[PDB]
C-alpha cells in the first residue's frame, strides 16, 4: 500500500522528462557539422 | 500623575564597545580616502 | 629546575596569555620584522622602479597616496628572482629605489605565517584537542604563497608578485586576467564556488541556529544572554532546525548530525580555496584558462562571436595597456 | 516517513525498469529528432551554419527598432532567400 | 481607440485569468477528495 | 595634495560622534553593577 | 489617567479597540477592489513602459504641447 | 593633514587591539 | 509540419507503454480515495 | 469548514516536498525561470540582439552558452510575448530577447515565493524567521543587479546576460567602465563574502577539533545524537585555544551564530547599494586629488593611475563588439596601446 | 652593511637553533594526557 | 520490490553518464564549436 | 570672507570634546 | 587582588548645565579668533 | 561656514537655557 501518483511523482517528472529529452537533443548536436 | 512605568535601563557591555569602536574606526579608515578625494 | 628545561617550560606553557611555542619562537620575530617594515614603508617609502625601466611608482602616503592607492611596491624587474637583502645594496637609498622592502616583508611574513599554522597544530596538542584546525588555515596560507612566491618563481620576477596595497591588488588581478584568462579557468571557478558557497553556508547555519534558539530570555533583553559560557546543554533545538530546513527543501537534503554539518562547513570553503590557490600556482606555469577564441565559425568560415570572444576583447585591452613602456618586442611571454 | 514510496525501493523494482526502459529512450530519441529533423531551428528562429550572413555580407543583422523589430528580422531573413 | 496593444493587453489579461483559475479549480478539487481526517 | 578641505571635519566627526555615543552607553552600564 | 476636555470629546473614537465583524465579513469585496486596482496599476505601468499604446496618448515630453 | 588622519586612525585601531586582548571581559564558566 | 509527429511519436508510445503497465495499480489508488 | 480552509489543509500537508500557499507563486515561477534558461541555453541564439552565438545548438559549450539580454533598441520593454514587439510570435519573441525578461521577471517572483516559503514553513514549525530574513541579501543583489542597474541605464541590454562567460564579461565591463573595484560598497561586500567564507571554515574546523569523545570509534560522526541535550564540542576548550592563538575568541554561542548570519548578509546588502549607484553611472571612478597632481606632474605614478590606463584599454578594445548598436568604428591609429603590444 | 649582515646571520641562527633544540627536548611528552 | 540490486543500478547509471558526458567532450573537438 | 578653515575644526572640537566629557560623567552618575 | 583606592565619580545635572554653558560660551567667544 | 557655526553655538545655548529652567534638578527641602 503506497500511492503511485503523488505531488512527489509530479515534481520528479516535471524535471526528469524534459532533462532526458534535452539530453537527446544535445546528443544529436555533437554530430552537427558546418 | 505617576512616574512613567515604561522606562527601561540601557546596556552596552565592554565587548560590544570594542566591536562598535572597531566598526567605526575601520569604516573611517575605509571612507576617509573618499572624503578627502 | 635546570635553566634550559625552565625555558622550555615557559615556551610551551599553556598559561601564557598568548601561547608562544617553538613555532612561536620563529613567528614572533619574523612577523614583527615584516609588520614594522610594512608600516614604515607604507607611510614613508620613496618611489620604487617595479618594472625595472627606471619609472618609479609612488606607493606611500607621504608621497601622495591615500589608504586606497598606497602600497609597498614589488621589487625591480631588474632583480628578477635574485635575493636582495639590505646588505647587498650599496646603500639604503639604492635598496629603497629598487624595492628592497617588499622582499624583506614578504619573506618574513611567509615564514611567520607558516609558523602561525604550525603554532595552531602545537597548542592543539598542548590542550588535548584534535589537530586539524591548522589544515583549515593552510587554504588561506597556500593562497598567500601563490601570489607572493609561486607566481613570481614561474614568471621569474617578484616584480610580478602581488603588490601590498589595495589598488596594487587590483592591478595584479587585472593583469592576471589578461595574461591567463583566470575567469575561464576552472580552479578559479571552484574558488568562487568555495567563497560564494562559504558565505551562503555561513549565513544558512547562523540563521538556522539563530532561528531555533530556545527561549531563555524576555523581549527586553538580548537573546544572547540565554547562553552562559561553559553550560553543558546545547542552546538551540537542532531537530527544530532540521524540521524547518528539511521542509524548506526536502528531508534528506538537511543535516540531522551536527558533526557532519560542521565538517561540511569546514571542508567546502577549504577545498574551494585550495583549488583557487592551486589555480594561481599553476597559471604561474602558464597553464591558462580555457581558450574558445573563434571556436564558433559558420559554413563559410566567418567567425561567429560568443561571449568568450567579447571577454577576449576586454583581455586584449588590458594586455596592450599594462606596463605600457616595458615591452620592446611583440609578445609578452612573461 | 511522509508515506510516499521510498526511492530506493522504486528504482530496484522490476515494474519500474519495465516502464522506464521504454520511456527514457523514447524521450532521448524524441529530443534527438527535434534536432535531427531541423525542427529546433525553425521553432526557435536559430540560424543554421549557413544562414548567419548572406554570402558576401559581413554585417550583423542587428535589431535596431523597438516596434518595427519583427519586420526587421523578417527583412534580414529574406536578404538570405 | 482600440489598438493592437490594447487587444494584446486583454489577451494577456484573459490568459493570466485562465491560468490562475484553472490552477485554483484543480487545487480546490484535490483538496476536497483528499482531506485530512481529525 | 589638492584634497577636499572638508574631508578632515567629515572624518573627525564620522569617528567622534558614533564613538562618543558607545562610550557614553558603556560607562553608564558599568556604574550599575 | 488624566481627563481633559479634548480627551472627553475624542473619547468614542478610541473606544472600540478589538471589535471585529464576524467571520470573513467584507473580505470578498476587498478582493474585488484589490483585483481592480492591480489591473489599473498594470495599465498605468504598461502605458509608461510603452507596451500599452493608446490613441492620443503620446508618452513623451512632446505631450506638453 | 590627510596623512596625519590616516595614520591616526590606524594608530587608534592598534591601541584598540591592545585593550580588546589584554583588557577583555574575561570569559567565566557556567 | 511532419517533423512534429516524428518528434512526438516516441513520447506517445512511452506514455502509451507506461499507461498500460501501471493502469491496474493506478485504479487501486483512486478507489482508496473514497 | 469552508473551501478556503480545506485548501489550506491540503496545501499544508506534510509531504516529501511541502507545497504551502507560497508554493502557488514559487513553483511555477521557479520552474519557468529555470526552464527558460535551459531552453534558451540549449536552442536560442543572440545573433539579432548581440551578434553572438549563445546556445549548444549553435556550437557553444557550458561556459559560453547564455540567455542574452534584449537588443538595446528595446529599451526597458517588458517584452511580453503578446506585446507590441513580438506580437504573439513565439519565434521572433525568442529572437528579440523575450526569454531574458521571461527569466528575470519569473525569477523575481520565484525569489519572492521562496522567501514566502521560508516565512510559511517557519510559522508552521514554530521557529524564528531568521532564515527568511537572511535571504533578503540574495534578493537585494538580484534586484539591484538584474533590475535596478539596467533600469537606470539605456536598456536591458546592459544588464547581465544569464550565462557563465556572459557574467565574466559583466565583471570586466564593470571594471573598465565603472572602476567597480575602487568602490567602497563593493569592498564592504568583498569583506562580507570573504569574511563569511572564513567564518564558515573556522567555525566548522573548530567544532570538528574540540569534539568530546562520545564514542569508541575513530569516525567521530557516529557519536552524535540529534536529540542529545549535551553540546557535542567544548566551547571552553575552543575559547581558550583561540584566545591564546588569536588573542580574542567567542564565548557566546548565540552571538557567534548571529554574527555568522550578520557578516555575509550585510556584505551583500552593502554591494547592492553600490550597484544602485552604478545604475546612474554614480561611480567611485576617480580620486580628484590624484588626477590634478598627475596632470601637472608627469613623474607621479601610482597603482591608481596604472589601473585607469587598463580601464581605458578595456573600454576602447571591447566597446565596438560589446555595444554593436553604437556602430563604433575605431580605426587602428586611435586605439590606446603601450609600446610593442 | 657587513656589520648588519653578520648581525642578521647571528640572530637567525640563534632562533633557528632554539627551534631545533626546543623540539628535540622531548616535545611529544609535553601534552596533557600521555607522556613519553 | 527490490529485485535489481542497487549496486547494479548505480554502475549502469554511472556508465550512462560517463557515456553522454564523454560524447559532449568528443563534440568539443568535432563539428560545431571545434574552431575548424 | 577669507577665514582660517582650520577654525571650523578647532571650534568644533573645542565644543565637542569637553562637552562629551561632561555628558559621559553625568549619565554614569544618573545610572548609579 | 582588587585595588582598594578606587572611588566612584559624580557629576550632577546642575554641574552639567553649568559646564555646558561654560564650554558653549567659551566657544562663542573664541571662535571669531579661531576663524580670524 | 563661519556664520553657520556662530549661529549653531548660539542656538545650542538657547536650548541649554530651556532645559536648565524647565528640566532642572528640582530643589527640595530635606
Ligand atoms: C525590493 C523588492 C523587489 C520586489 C519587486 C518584484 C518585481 C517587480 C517587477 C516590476 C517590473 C518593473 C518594470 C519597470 C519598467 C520600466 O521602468 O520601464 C521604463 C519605463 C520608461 O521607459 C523608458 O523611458 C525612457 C525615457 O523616455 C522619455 O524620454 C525620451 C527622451 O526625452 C523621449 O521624450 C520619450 O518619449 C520619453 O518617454 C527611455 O525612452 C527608455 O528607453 C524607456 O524604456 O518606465 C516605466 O515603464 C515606469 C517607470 C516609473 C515607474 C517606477 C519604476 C520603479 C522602478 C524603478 C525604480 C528604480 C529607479 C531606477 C532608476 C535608477
Ligand atoms: C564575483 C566575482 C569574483 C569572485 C567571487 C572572486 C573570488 C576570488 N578570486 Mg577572483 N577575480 C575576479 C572576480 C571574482 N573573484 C575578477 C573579475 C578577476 C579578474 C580581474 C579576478 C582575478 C583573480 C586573481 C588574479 C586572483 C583571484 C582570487 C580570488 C579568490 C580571493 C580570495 C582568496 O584568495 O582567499 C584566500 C586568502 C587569502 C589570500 C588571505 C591569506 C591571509 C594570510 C594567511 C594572513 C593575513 C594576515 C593579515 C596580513 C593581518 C591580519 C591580522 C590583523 C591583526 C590585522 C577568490 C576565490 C585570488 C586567488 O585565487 O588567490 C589564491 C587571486 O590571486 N581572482
Ligand atoms: C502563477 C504564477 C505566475 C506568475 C506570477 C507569472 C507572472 C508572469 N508571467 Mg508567467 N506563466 C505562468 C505562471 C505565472 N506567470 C504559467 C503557469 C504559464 C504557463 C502557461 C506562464 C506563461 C507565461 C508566458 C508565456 C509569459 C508569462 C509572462 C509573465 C509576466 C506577465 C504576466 C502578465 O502580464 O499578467 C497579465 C495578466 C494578469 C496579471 C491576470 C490578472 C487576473 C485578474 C485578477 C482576473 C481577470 C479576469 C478576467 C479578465 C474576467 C473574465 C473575462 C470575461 C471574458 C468573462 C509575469 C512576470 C510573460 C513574460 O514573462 O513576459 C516576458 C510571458 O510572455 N508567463
Ligand atoms: C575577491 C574577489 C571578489 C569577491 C569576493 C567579490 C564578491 C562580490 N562581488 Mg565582486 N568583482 C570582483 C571581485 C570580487 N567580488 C572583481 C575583481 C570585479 C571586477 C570589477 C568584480 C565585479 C563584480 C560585479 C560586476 C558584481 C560583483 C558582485 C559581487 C557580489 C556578489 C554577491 C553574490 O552572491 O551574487 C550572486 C547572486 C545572487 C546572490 C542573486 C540571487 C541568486 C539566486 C538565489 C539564485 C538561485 C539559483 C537557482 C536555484 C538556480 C540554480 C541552478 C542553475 C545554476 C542551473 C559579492 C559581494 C555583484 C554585486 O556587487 O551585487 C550587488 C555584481 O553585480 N562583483
Ligand atoms: C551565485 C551565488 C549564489 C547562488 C547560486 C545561490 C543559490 C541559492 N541560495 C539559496 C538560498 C540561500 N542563499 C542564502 C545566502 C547567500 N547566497 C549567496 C549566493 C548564492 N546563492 C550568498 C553569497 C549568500 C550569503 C548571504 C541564504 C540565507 C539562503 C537560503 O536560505 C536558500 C537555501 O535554501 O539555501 C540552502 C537557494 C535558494 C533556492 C531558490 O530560490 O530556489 C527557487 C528558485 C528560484 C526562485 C529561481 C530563481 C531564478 C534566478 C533568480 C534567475 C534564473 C537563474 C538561471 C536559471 C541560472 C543562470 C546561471 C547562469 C547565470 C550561470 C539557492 C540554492
Ligand atoms: C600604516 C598604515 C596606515 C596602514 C595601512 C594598512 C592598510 C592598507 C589598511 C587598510 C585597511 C582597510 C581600510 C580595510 C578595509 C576593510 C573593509 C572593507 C572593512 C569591511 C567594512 C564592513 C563593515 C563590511 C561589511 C561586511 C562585514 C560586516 C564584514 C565583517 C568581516 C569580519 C569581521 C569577519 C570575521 C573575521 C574573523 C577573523 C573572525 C575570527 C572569529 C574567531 C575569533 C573565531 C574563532 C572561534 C571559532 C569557533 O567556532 C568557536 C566556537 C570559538 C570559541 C572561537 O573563538
Ligand atoms: C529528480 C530528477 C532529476 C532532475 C533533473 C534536473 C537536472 C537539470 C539541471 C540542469 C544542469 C545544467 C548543465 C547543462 C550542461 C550541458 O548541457 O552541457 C552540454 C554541452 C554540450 O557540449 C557542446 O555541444 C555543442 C553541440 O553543438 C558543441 O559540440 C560544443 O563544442 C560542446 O561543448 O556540454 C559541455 O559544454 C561539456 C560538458 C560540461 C558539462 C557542464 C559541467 C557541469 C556543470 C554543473 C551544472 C550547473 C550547476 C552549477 C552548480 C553550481
Ligand atoms: C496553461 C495552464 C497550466 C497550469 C495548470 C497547472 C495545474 C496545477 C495542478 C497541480 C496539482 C498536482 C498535484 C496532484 C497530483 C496527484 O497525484 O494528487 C492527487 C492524487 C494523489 O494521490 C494521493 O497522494 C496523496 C499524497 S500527496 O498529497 O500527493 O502528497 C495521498 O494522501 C493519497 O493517499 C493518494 O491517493
Ligand atoms: C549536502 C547536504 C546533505 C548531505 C547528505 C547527508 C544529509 C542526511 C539527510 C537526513 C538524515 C539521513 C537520511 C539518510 C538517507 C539519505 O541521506 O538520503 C538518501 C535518500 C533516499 O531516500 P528514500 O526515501 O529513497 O530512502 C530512505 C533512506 O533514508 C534509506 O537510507 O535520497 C533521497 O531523498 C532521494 C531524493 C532526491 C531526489 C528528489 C528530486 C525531486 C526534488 C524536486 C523538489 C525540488 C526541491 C524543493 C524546491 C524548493
Ligand atoms: C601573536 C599575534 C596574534 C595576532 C594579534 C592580532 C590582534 C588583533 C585581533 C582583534 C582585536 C580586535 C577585535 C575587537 C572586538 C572584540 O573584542 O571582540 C570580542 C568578541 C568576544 O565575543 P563573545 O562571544 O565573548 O561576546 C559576545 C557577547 O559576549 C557580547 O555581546 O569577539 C567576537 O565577537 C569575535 C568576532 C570578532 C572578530 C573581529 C576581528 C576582526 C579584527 C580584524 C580587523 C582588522 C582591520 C584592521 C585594519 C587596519
Ligand atoms: C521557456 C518556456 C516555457 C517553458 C519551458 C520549460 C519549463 C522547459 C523546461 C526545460 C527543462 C526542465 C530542461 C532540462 C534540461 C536538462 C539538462 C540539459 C541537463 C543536463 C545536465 C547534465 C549534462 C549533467 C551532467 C553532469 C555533469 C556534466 C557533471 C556532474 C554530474 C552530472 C551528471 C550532473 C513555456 C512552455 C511555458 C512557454 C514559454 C517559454
Ligand atoms: O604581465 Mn605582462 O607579462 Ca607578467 O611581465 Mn610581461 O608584462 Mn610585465 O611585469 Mn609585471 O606584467
Ligand atoms: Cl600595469
Ligand atoms: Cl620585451
Amino acid at each position: 500500500s503506497y500511492p503511485i501518483f503523488t505531488v512527489r511523482w509530479v515534481a520528479v517528472h516535471t524535471l526528469a522528462v524534459p532533462t532526458i529529452f534535452f539530453l537527446g537533443a544535445i546528443a544529436a548536436m555533437q554530430f552537427i557539422q558546418r | 500623575m505617576e512616574p512613567n512605568p515604561n522606562r527601561q535601563p540601557v546596556e552596552l557591555n565592554r565587548t560590544s564597545l570594542y566591536l562598535g569602536l572597531l566598526l567605526i574606526l575601520v569604516l573611517a579608515l575605509l571612507f576617509s580616502s573618499y572624503f578627502f578625494n | 629546575a635546570n635553566l634550559w628545561e625552565r625555558f622550555c617550560n615557559w615556551v610551551t606553557s599553556t598559561d601564557n596569555r598568548l601561547y608562544v611555542g617553538w613555532f612561536g619562537v620563529i613567528m614572533i620575530p619574523t612577523l614583527l620584522a615584516a609588520t614594522i617594515c610594512f608600516v614604515i614603508a607604507f607611510i614613508a617609502a620613496p618611489p620604487v622602479d617595479i618594472d625595472g625601466i627606471r619609472e618609479p611608482v609612488s606607493g606611500s602616503l607621504l608621497y601622495g597616496n591615500n589608504i586606497i592607492t598606497g602600497a609597498v611596491v614589488p621589487s625591480s624587474n631588474a632583480i628578477g628572482l635574485h635575493f636582495y637583502p639590505i646588505w647587498e645594496a650599496a646603500s639604503l637609498d639604492e635598496w629603497l629605489y629598487n624595492g628592497g622592502p617588499y622582499q624583506l616583508i614578504i619573506f618574513h611574513f611567509l615564514l611567520g605565517a607558516s609558523c602561525y599554522m604550525g603554532r595552531q597544530w602545537e597548542l592543539s596538542y598542548r590542550l588535548g584537542m584534535r589537530p586539524w584546525i591548522c589544515v583549515a588555515y593552510s587554504a588561506p596560507l597556500a593562497s598567500a604563497f601563490a601570489v607572493f612566491l609561486i607566481y613570481p618563481i614561474g614568471q621569474g620576477s617578484f616584480s610580478d608578485g602581488m603588490p601590498l596595497g589595495i589598488s596594487g591588488t587590483f592591478n595584479f588581478m587585472i593583469v592576471f586576467q589578461a595574461e591567463h584568462n583566470i575567469l575561464m579557468h576552472p580552479f578559479h571557478q571552484l574558488g568562487v564556488a568555495g567563497v560564494f558557497g562559504g558565505a551562503l553556508f555561513c549565513a544558512m547555519h547562523g540563521s538556522l541556529v539563530t532561528s531555533s534558539l530556545i527561549r531563555e530570555t524576555t523581549e527586553t533583553e538580548s537573546a544572547n544572554y540565554g547562553y552562559k559560557f561553559g553550560q553543558e546543554e546545547e542552546t538551540y533545538n537542532i531537530v527544530a532546525a532540521h524540521g524547518y530546513f528539511g521542509r524548506l527543501i526536502f528531508q534528506y537534503a538537511s543535516f540531522n548530525n551536527s558533526r557532519s554539518l560542521h565538517f561540511f562547513l569546514a571542508a567546502w570553503p577549504v577545498v574551494g580555496v585550495w583549488f583557487t590557490a592551486l589555480g594561481i600556482s599553476t597559471m604561474a606555469f602558464n597553464l591558462n584558462g580555457f581558450n574558445f577564441n573563434h571556436s564558433v565559425i559558420d559554413a563559410k568560415g566567418n567567425v561567429i562571436n560568443t561571449w568568450a570572444d567579447i571577454i577576449n576583447r576586454a583581455n586584449l585591452g588590458m594586455e596592450v595597456m599594462h606596463e605600457r613602456n616595458a615591452h620592446n618586442f611583440p609578445l609578452d611571454l612573461a | 516517513t511522509t508515506g510516499e514510496r521510498p526511492f530506493s525501493d522504486i528504482i530496484t523494482s522490476v515494474r519500474y525498469w519495465v516502464i522506464h526502459s521504454i520511456t527514457i529512450p523514447a524521450l532521448f530519441i524524441a529530443g534527438w529528432l527535434f534536432v535531427s529533423t531541423g525542427l529546433a531551428y525553425d521553432v526557435f528562429g536559430t540560424p543554421r551554419p549557413d544562414s548567419y550572413y548572406a554570402q558576401e555580407q559581413r554585417s550583423i543583422p542587428l535589431v535596431t527598432d523597438r516596434f518595427e523589430a519583427k519586420q526587421q528580422v523578417e527583412t534580414f531573413l529574406e536578404q538570405l532567400k | 481607440t482600440i489598438t493592437p496593444s490594447l487587444k494584446g493587453f486583454f489577451i494577456g489579461l484573459l490568459s493570466g485569468a485562465v491560468v490562475l483559475g484553472l490552477t485554483f479549480a484543480v487545487l480546490i478539487a484535490i483538496s476536497q477528495i483528499d482531506k485530512v481526517q481529525r | 595634495m589638492e584634497v577636499n578641505q572638508l574631508g578632515l571635519i567629515a572624518t573627525a566627526l564620522f569617528v567622534l560622534v558614533p564613538s562618543v555615543f558607545l562610550i557614553i552607553l558603556y560607562v553608564q552600564t558599568e556604574s550599575q553593577q | 489617567a488624566r481627563r481633559t476636555w479634548l480627551g472627553d470629546i475624542l473619547r468614542p473614537l478610541n473606544s472600540e479597540y478589538g471589535k471585529v465583524a464576524p467571520g470573513w465579513g467584507t473580505t470578498p469585496l476587498m478582493a474585488v477592489f484589490m483585483g481592480l486596482f492591480l489591473v489599473f496599476l498594470l495599465i498605468i505601468l504598461e502605458i509608461y513602459n510603452s507596451t500599452l499604446i493608446l490613441d492620443g496618448v503620446n508618452v513623451s515630453w512632446k505631450a506638453l504641447g | 593633514m590627510e596623512t596625519i588622519t590616516y595614520v591616526f586612525i590606524f594608530a587608534c585601531i592598534i591601541a584598540l587591539f591592545f585593550f580588546a586582548i589584554f583588557f577583555r571581559e574575561p570569559p567565566r564558566i557556567t | 509540419d511532419w517533423r512534429v509527429l516524428v518528434v512526438l511519436l516516441p513520447v506517445l508510445l512511452a506514455a502509451g507503454w507506461a499507461v498500460r503497465n501501471i493502469l491496474p495499480y493506478a485504479v487501486k489508488q483512486v478507489q482508496k480515495l473514497l | 469548514r469552508g473551501w478556503f480552509d480545506i485548501l489550506d489543509d491540503w496545501l499544508k500537508r506534510d509531504r516529501f516536498v511541502f507545497v504551502g500557499w507560497s508554493g502557488i507563486l514559487l513553483f511555477p515561477c521557479a520552474y519557468l525561470a529555470l526552464g527558460g534558461w535551459l531552453t534558451g541555453t540549449t536552442f536560442v541564439t543572440s545573433w539579432y540582439t548581440h551578434g553572438l552565438a549563445s546556445s549548444y545548438l549553435e556550437g557553444c559549450n557550458f561556459l559560453t552558452v547564455a540567455v542574452s539580454t534584449p537588443a538595446n533598441s528595446m529599451g526597458h520593454s517588458l517584452l511580453l510575448l503578446w506585446g507590441p514587439e513580438a506580437q504573439g510570435d513565439f519565434t521572433r519573441w525568442c529572437q528579440l530577447g523575450g526569454l531574458w525578461t521571461f527569466i528575470a521577471l519569473h525569477g523575481a517572483f520565484g525569489l519572492i515565493g521562496f522567501m514566502l516559503r521560508q516565512f510559511e514553513i517557519a510559522r508552521l514549525v514554530g521557529v524564528r524567521p531568521y532564515n527568511a530574513i537572511a535571504f533578503s541579501a540574495p534578493i537585494a543583489v538580484f534586484v539591484s543587479v538584474f533590475l535596478i542597474y539596467p533600469l537606470g541605464q539605456s536598456s536591458w541590454f546592459f544588464a547581465p546576460s544569464f550565462g557563465v562567460a556572459a557574467i565574466f564579461r559583466f565583471l570586466l565591463f564593470f571594471q573598465g567602465f565603472h572602476n567597480w573595484t575602487l568602490n567602497p560598497f563593493h569592498m564592504m561586500g568583498v569583506a562580507g563574502v570573504l569574511g563569511g567564507a572564513l567564518l564558515c571554515a573556522i567555525h566548522g574546523a573548530t567544532v570538528e577539533n574540540t569534539l568530546f569523545q562520545d564514542g569508541e570509534g575513530a569516525s567521530t560522526f557516529r557519536a552524535f545524537n540529534p536529540t542529545q541535550a549535551e553540546e557535542t564540542y567544548s566551547m571552553v576548550t575552543a575559547n581558550r585555544f583561540w584566545s591564546q592563538i588569536f588573542g580574542i575568541a567567542f564565548s557566546n554561542k548565540r552571538w557567534l551564530h548571529f554574527f555568522m548570519l550578520f557578516v555575509p548578509v550585510t556584505g551583500l546588502w552593502m554591494s547592492a547599494i553600490g550597484v544602485v549607484g552604478l545604475a546612474l553611472n554614480l561611480r567611485s571612478y576617480d580620486f580628484i586629488s590624484q588626477e590634478i597632481r598627475a596632470a601637472e606632474d608627469p613623474e607621479f605614478e601610482t597603482f591608481y593611475t596604472k589601473n585607469l590606463l587598463l580601464n581605458e584599454g578595456i573600454r576602447a578594445w571591447m566597446a565596438p563588439q560589446d555595444q554593436p548598436h553604437e556602430n563604433f568604428v575605431f580605426p587602428e591609429e586611435v586605439l590606446p596601446r603601450g609600446n610593442a603590444l | 652593511m657587513e656589520t648588519l649582515k653578520i648581525t642578521v646571520y647571528i640572530v637567525v641562527t640563534f632562533f633557528v637553533l632554539l627551534f631545533v633544540f626546543g623540539f628535540l627536548s622531548g616535545d611529544p611528552a609535553r601534552n596533557p594526557k600521555r607522556k613519553d | 520490490g527490490g529485485r535489481i540490486p542497487l549496486w547494479i543500478v548505480a554502475t549502469v547509471a554511472g556508465m550512462g553518464v560517463i557515456v553522454i558526458v564523454g560524447l559532449f567532450f568528443y563534440g568539443a573537438y568535432a563539428g560545431l564549436g571545434s574552431s575548424l
